[PDB]
């Protein structure tokens, strides 16, 4: 067991309002998505979308140079 | 004092125990207390 020192305040349930914090600070919490994983959906993105336009070229080419 | 009977007893726990909100004040080693949502199940039986 840890030895901890704190005091905690908490309300009943039944006291305050359940589901009007879904859509409260709507566009802090779309600017703290975007700005922190910008990065990583670039980076997951770009490899898949990257590789599969260059396969749809490569068939297009392909597919022309074969036709008389 | 002598009014307060079986039925009386009930009928006022009913309306300030049963299914009733509670307020808890807790000091020293208290890891081990159920939590609120614990205490305030613990306000009403189920199987009846």
């Amino acid at each position: 067991p840890v030895k901890l020192k704190a005091v905690v305040y908490a309300l009943s349930p039944f006291q305050q309002k359940i589901m009007t914090g879904l859509w409260k600070d709507l566009p802090e919490k779309i600017h703290h998505k975007v700005s922190e994983n910008w990065i990583s959906a670039t980076l997951l993105v770009t490899p898949v979308v990257g590789t599969y336009w260059y396969a749809q070229y490569f068939k297009e080419q392909e597919k022309l140079e074969h036709r008389f | 004092i002598d009014a307060v009977d079986a039925s009386t007893v009930k009928r006022v726990a009913n309306k300030y125990i049963y299914d009733k909100d509670i307020a808890i004040s807790a000091i020293g080693p208290i890891q081990d207390l159920p939590d609120y949502n614990k205490f305030r199940r613990r306000t009403y039986w189920n199987r009846y």
